[PDB]
């Protein structure tokens, strides 16, 4: 086509989706990770995660308001990945890298799994 | 704005 | 903070939101523009438009499944702007620029209004 | 990935 493109549009959209999440606006699901609860938008979770994409395209699970993750999933690891979904920024640290990588593998977030593998390999 |  | 950032994350999220729109997945509103109907995600419309942001933060309108736009709004102009919201690409042409600019002013999409003004000024 |  002969379209023009606004370079900062995708980033501006993601920034506004994060502002709606912070104010709890039109969030339609709560993700339960052991004792912790995280409110989010189903569309953003699906757009970022192979696991959520599979869950919310399922004809019965698409209508659930609560999703319980596997008890082995660490709440902090999940929180870090949820923040990444909404911002593009990943808070990766020596103290959380193992939990972040395990959570990213479970959530099927291949680019996160890739950087965790590379950061771990460099420390070996 | 750019030509993509 | 000491975060790392994935450059293509926002663009990848927007691409997946557009794929969900194309397959009509988790769309929660229909925008009526005269005889034409457009299905979308309320969160994406709010993230892109000052008008939709105002509408869906309203305690009564946030729950509506149908929104009727002003009869002066051109369906093609709306379609072009909806495509822009979901892709960052604007199909701006001599034959549609007046309708696109009027629709962008109504929807409160200031960056679109700006490029339309500049493209019109250059032709004068 | 980059340092933002
Ligand atoms: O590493 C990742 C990140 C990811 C996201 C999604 N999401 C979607 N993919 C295709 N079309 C649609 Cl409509 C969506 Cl929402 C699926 C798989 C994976 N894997
Ligand atoms: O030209 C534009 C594009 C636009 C989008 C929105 N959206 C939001 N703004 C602030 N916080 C939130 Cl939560 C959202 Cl969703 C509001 C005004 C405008 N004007
Ligand atoms: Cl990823
Ligand atoms: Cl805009």
């Amino acid at each position: 086509d002969s379209c023009i493109q606004f370079t900062r549009h995708a980033s501006d959209v993601l920034l506004n989706l994060n502002r709606l999440r912070s104010r709890d606006i039109l969030t339609d699901v709560v993700i339960v990770v052991s004792r912790e609860q995280f409110r989010a938008h189903k569309t953003v979770l699906m757009a970022c995660s192979g696991l959520f994409y599979s869950i919310f395209t399922d004809q019965l699970k698409c209508n659930l308001s609560v999703i319980n993750l596997d008890p082995e999933i660490n709440p902090e690891g999940f929180c870090i990945l949820l923040d990444f979904m909404y911002t593009s920024r990943l808070n990766l640290r020596e103290g959380n890298i193992m939990a972040v990588m395990a959570t990213a593998m479970y959530l099927q977030m291949e680019h996160v799994v890739d950087t965790c593998r590379k950061f771990i390999k460099a420390s070996e | 704005w750019v030509i993509p």
